[PDB]
RNA sequence: AGGAGGUGCAUGGCCGCCGUCAGCUCGUACCGUGAGGCGUCCACUUAAGUGUGGUAACGAGCGAGACCCGCGCCCCCAGUUGCCAGUCCCUCCCGCUCGGGAGGAGGCACUCUGGGGGGACUGCCGGCGAUAAGCCGGAGGAAGGGGCGGGCGACGGUAGGUCAGUAUGCCCCGAAACCCCCGGGCUACACGCGCGCUACAAUGGGCGGGACAAUGGGACCCGACCUCGAAAGGGGAAGGGAAUCCCCUAAACCCGCCCUCAGUUCGGAUCGCGGGCUGCAACUCGCCCGCGUGAAGCUGGAAUCCCUAGUACCCGCGUGUCAUCAUCGCGC
């Protein structure tokens, strides 16, 4: 038994759900078992900074957030199934990284 | 740990703290009957939403309230006779386990030294240390005058209990004599209407002045 | 305070006038009817509309 | 029975006094003049302080399994007074616990699993659970509820 | 301690300068004026039917002038 | 039978089955917990319940997160629900809710986020 | 580090944006997009008119095609330039256009009102133009001309509105211009439609 | 002799790309930009307000 | 060219407070010759110019609100986060043989994880309110009456400040007010005031024991593990470009012993030595390891700042620029 682990990461949630949905359709169309997409913990990058450019005024601070969501999909070996993933249109924001595990 | 386990198991038949089941206690003052909570509960702590309730303070057990206003007893605008009563060495605030232990010890002291229900001794002290008149500066056209005013039972409870707590702090603060000993001594003095206690003394002071503001 | 917002007061009266019979005192029935008869995406304001149209339906049969 | 059924303090005391017998455990020459950690500000009051550490360390191996120098430093660390600055938490010493672990290893109660730390041997487990059964029985006829 | 408890019935309204004094009507439950209804003030929170302790029954508060 | 319990940040998972009566927190006897206040907090549900329930069921609860007191309260909630589901009689529920509310409602309160202008000392704290 | 990678890519992006803003200001440079592929990096530049971007025989964009590979280090930059579907719906492009008009000695009132009308009949739901600085003398003034529905708070303000800030240079100094444009396709949360 | 000396540490080793300010240059995963610059570009980097 | 040279009544942009206060207005109609007024007024009600009910006005727009983030319960989907959830099997430690504990296989319960849906709506009842709007109490219920912590702060004003972060008018310098480099200064101290850290011991200190966190960060980086040195530190090193390797210990807590209240078995400022880390170098100008020494202060007047529900108060932790300068800031 051999498996492929795919991690799909995006800031946009809807792009990620569309990519996952088309991967699911591909995996069920090729009839190869797929582990359901496990949504791994989303990374919240936080940066705070003082609003005022100079040093004047009340101590005012602004919070800036980046929520980036990533998901894990594991599939069983099938060269036909792996041929169709490189043709998947991937949006500019979604990054897909694929590794092969025994 | 043997006293610890035996005190764990003794209140298995529903007893406040470890001992001193509350059935035998009697409230003499009619004012505080519907406010002093005498429900039998093992541990005097509920972490309840009583502050957000207007009348949720009546539900809190008098011993839980006791620990509550014990933990807050440190530091104030009260420079009573020019003293700053702060707890600098492991203050009572937020360490409700240490306060829990100290009330346990003072209750044991009361039991031994008085040979009767410490809860009932506290009940008598609360009755005896609640003032019955305060003063308010009411004005008509910017001519203020001090007028005697009747105190609610709940405010009487609050002020008296704060007064005994502050008496305990005044006794223990800056002395070899421990906090548990101070609290036991203050509560026994207040139980028998002893003027030596801060609680009964300041009850008398609150009654007075308002005495002359008629 | 709990003053109901004016725009819901407007749309509630309008939906009252155009289907006087499609809304009854049952709260949940009215909630679904306003769910499907409008394009509201915020479920909360849908519940507000439902809560108010309940009161209007109640107002009806006494006068 | 197991260590889980008794207080840790009493079990540490019992293991310390019992390991006082074994010639393996012996304080080094620099020990009495060196406190337990950097964060500590006064020397240990008593002279059995070495044995207790072993009675602690072995007990930790009964629970945390493979444990090396650094994690035992992490557990033992405590709060220190820095002067006018706020008190801050620091770690304990390392050579002391390293020598204690070496003495236990030469005693055969603990072995080394490289890359993970040091684990407890079967003999150490048997000794510890015999101690635990004895102490549990003691607090049983003291406190009958422990027969449950 | 010559005190006299009395039972609250009706709350006239917040009184005093800061409203922290509350004006209520109380019925004397024991004493030389048993059953008599007096307008009396209350510092600290009060409700209907509280037992308030009096030092002097004769003292009274002026009607709240709006 | 399976049960869970939420409180502050200490979350408890409890499993109750038939047994002699042993009740264990993290596989440790409930009588030998070093803080005593936590002991009463964990103990509250089965005192008023009764001794037959105590000696008729084995309960294992594991609590992770928060403080030791929070762990005690979460274990209290877990064991309360455990007896609730194991007995499934109305009277125990009625007396559960009469003695207090928390063990059938939980304490959903948390710590509010800290806000600037001396955030360190608390959310609602500020300078002089 | 996936973080360090995404922030690096988007930093490359906004730096390219600013570089083209200071390069393509005369071109009415309105928008940018970037696609990576093994062949190279495709840049998609929406301008008020690509005619100026293309330059003379492509001598302009080719320079840019060099630049996007040297200072920013993009392997194989492929430039594609396009037209904005309605520049009157881009508050940034309209702001740049009005700033250029002001710089030409055109009266601030007449230019601003004509621009407002021109954006309006193009179908924009709501238009606001604020002009600040030395507008009629040494002492600076701020004057705002509004028209239509312009919700100025909430998430929709940060989402559906098009915003444009410009600085116009003149002998007296610098004039700041802000422009807010509501596209017509958006709808309000409190607007409830009925069937 | 006009070249500035190399510095791998300290404030002088660091300079904002945009305005060149030697001072506040936040480095959460390597932004390399002045703090005041950050305000007018954070949405362009995708940062939102919540 | 450049200016860190000035010019914030030369400006743009930006921040502050008035003030998330309730306000600002427009289209047309009406009154007044006009200045201008109405809408935006009055009784009630709202946190609001939010509405109710009457009004020479009716509508509209900006504002609050709706809007958006997250907590509060459940469900689904997803399970390599986590567990003798039920568990034949294997390995191990005891034991009263009663039993207790741990891991490999296996299971996915449940926490967690992250996408959607429901659920809380004055949803119902009583009282109030003119039967209106709306208010209070109650019931049910994880949470009902802006549920809760937040973001979105207006027309205008203050020539507030900021051209010394940016663009930037005017003027000034053009081998200086330009460029580079060494050292000092940015720490200079009999002094007034603001804000913070330590302390004024027994409530407590020393010895040992136990159960307890998220915030985020980790490649010239995070670093288990092994070895030397008491320690700072020296040498090797697994795993890791992040639910997976480290920061990770929890603190407060109580438990068994020692001490028995005083400027001290508190307090360490402060003075010298030996060693150690970053940096080219740290006396000016860092901290740490050990020793000796280790001050006042014993609760502090006049005057005066803030807080209301997990909130004060107390405890402890990651992180900001970053070797250190923070006894600071944010966040946990």
């Amino acid at each position: 038994m051999q498996k492929a682990r795919i991690k799909i990461a995006s800031t946009n949630v809807r792009s990620l759900d569309e990519v996952a949905n088309q991967i699911k359709q591909i995996a069920e169309r090729t009839g190869v078992r797929m582990s359901g997409p496990i949504p791994l913990p989303t990374k919240r990058i936080r940066i705070t900074t003082r609003k005022s450019p100079d040093g004047e005024g009340s101590a005012t601070f602004d919070r800036w957030e980046l929520r980036v969501h990533k998901r894990l999909i594991d599939i069983e070996a099938d060269e036909r199934a792996m041929r169709q993933i490189m043709r998947i249109r991937v949006p500019e924001d979604v990054t897909i990284e694929i590794e092969l595990i025994s | 740990a043997k006293p610890l386990n035996e005190r764990f198991f003794i209140p298995h038949e529903i007893k406040v703290m470890g001992r001193w089941s509350t059935e035998d206690v009697e409230v003499r003052d009619p004012s505080l009957k519907p406010y002093i909570n005498l429900e039998p509960r093992l541990l005097p702590h509920t972490h309840g939403r009583h502050a957000k309730k207007h009348f949720g303070k009546a539900n809190v057990h008098i011993v839980e309230r006791l620990i509550n206003k014990i933990m807050r007893s440190g530091g104030s605008h009260y420079k009573v006779a020019g003293h700053f009563m702060r707890r600098e060495h492991r203050s009572l605030n937020s360490k409700k386990v240490k306060a829990y232990e100290v009330v346990k010890e003072a209750f044991k002291i009361i039991e031994q030294r008085t040979g009767k229900n410490p809860i009932q001794v506290l009940v008598w002290a609360i009755e005896n240390a609640a003032p019955r008149e305060d003063t308010t500066s009411v004005m008509f056209g910017g001519i203020r005058y001090h007028v005697a005013v009747d105190i609610s039972p709940m405010r009487r409870l609050d002020v008296a209990l704060r007064n005994i707590a502050l008496g305990a702090s005044a006794k223990c603060y800056r002395n070899k004599m421990s906090f548990a000993e101070a609290l036991a001594e203050e509560i026994i003095l207040a139980a028998n209407k002893d003027p030596k206690s801060y609680a009964y003394s300041k009850k008398l002071e609150i009654e007075r002045i308002a005495e002359s503001s008629r | 305070g709990k003053i109901r917002q004016g725009f819901i007061k407007r749309v509630a009266r309008e939906l009252v006038n155009k289907y006087p019979n499609e809304f009854t005192t049952d709260f949940e029935h009215n909630k679904k009817k306003v769910q499907e008869l409008t394009n509201v995406t915020s479920k909360k304001i849908r519940n507000r509309i439902a809560g108010y149209v309940t009161k209007l339906v109640r107002m009806k049969m006494e006068g | 029975a197991t260590v889980y059924d008794v207080p840790g303090d009493l079990l540490v005391e019992r293991v310390a006094q019992r390991l006082k017998e074994i010639p393996e455990i012996k304080p080094p020459e620099w020990a009495p003049f060196v406190k337990t950690g950097r964060h500590k500000e006064r020397l240990p009051e008593q002279e059995d302080w070495w044995y207790y550490r072993v009675a602690s360390i072995l007990r930790r191996v009964y629970l945390d399994g493979p444990v090396g120098i650094e994690r035992l430093r992490t557990y033992y660390g405590g709060r220190k007074n820095r002067g006018h600055a706020p008190e801050k938490f620091y770690k304990a010493g390392g050579s002391i616990i390293r020598k204690a672990l070496q003495q236990l290893e030469a005693a055969g109660f603990v072995e080394k699993v490289p890359g993970k730390g040091r684990v407890i041997t079967p003999k150490g487990r048997s000794f510890l659970d015999k101690i635990a059964t004895e102490l549990k029985k003691e607090l049983e006829e003291i406190i009958p509820e422990l027969k449950k | 301690d010559e005190g006299y408890p009395a039972e609250v019935i009706e709350i006239i309204g917040r009184t005093g300068t800061t409203g922290d004094v509350t004006q209520v009507k109380v019925r004397i439950l024991e004493g030389r004026d048993k059953g008599r209804v007096i307008r009396r003030n209350v510092r600290g929170p009060v409700r209907i039917g509280d037992i308030l302790i009096l030092r002097e029954t004769e003292r009274e508060a002026r009607e709240i002038k709006s | 039978i399976q049960t869970t319990g939420k409180r502050k940040t200490a979350i408890a998972r409890a499993v109750i089955r038939e047994g002699k009566g042993r009740v264990r927190i993290n596989g440790k006897p409930v009588e030998i917990i070093e803080p005593e206040i936590a002991r009463f907090t964990i103990l509250e549900p089965l005192i008023l319940a009764g001794e037959e329930i105590w000696n008729s069921v084995d309960i294992d609860v594991k609590v992770e997160g928060g403080g030791f007191m929070g762990q005690a309260e979460a274990a209290r909630m877990a064991i309360a629900r455990a007896l609730v589901e194991w007995t499934g009689d109305m009277s125990l529920k009625e007396k559960f809710m009469k003695y207090d509310r928390t063990m059938l409602v939980g304490d959903p309160r948390r710590t509010e986020p800290h806000k600037p202008n001396r955030s360190t000392k608390g959310p609602r704290a500020k300078r002089q | 580090a996936i973080e360090r990678y995404f922030i690096r890519e988007a930093v490359r992006e906004m730096l390219i944006d600013e570089f083209l803003e200071k390069e393509l200001r005369r071109a009415g440079y309105g928008g940018l997009d970037i696609k990576k592929t093994p062949l190279g990096t495709k840049v998609i530049i929406f301008a008020a008119n690509p005619g100026y971007v293309i330059g003379r025989g492509g001598r302009r964009i080719r320079e840019l095609t060099r630049i996007l590979e040297k200072q920013f280090g993009l392997e194989n930059p492929q430039i594609e330039v396009e037209e904005i579907k309605n520049p009157y719906l881009n508050a940034k492009v309209q702001a740049v256009r009005l700033a250029q008009a002001l710089e030409r000695g055109i009266h601030f009132r007449r230019a601003a009102y004509a621009a407002l009308r021109a954006i309006m009949n193009n179908g924009a739901r709501g238009v606001e133009i604020r002009l600040s600085g030395k507008l009629t003398g040494e002492r600076a003034k701020s004057i705002r001309f509004y028209q239509g529905y312009l919700a100025k708070v909430g998430n929709p303000a940060e989402t559906l509105v098009s915003k444009g800030y410009a600085q116009a240079l003149l002998k007296l100094g610098v004039i700041g211009v802000k422009v807010a444009i509501m596209p017509p396709g958006a709808r309000l949360p409190d607007e409830i439609e009925i069937i | 002799y006009n070249k500035r000396k190399p510095r791998k540490f300290g404030k002088g080793a660091r300079r904002c790309i945009r305005c060149g300010q030697y001072g506040p240059i936040i480095r959460i995963q390597g932004l390399m930009l002045c703090r005041h610059c950050f305000r007018e570009v954070a949405p362009k980097l995708g940062f939102r307000k919540y």
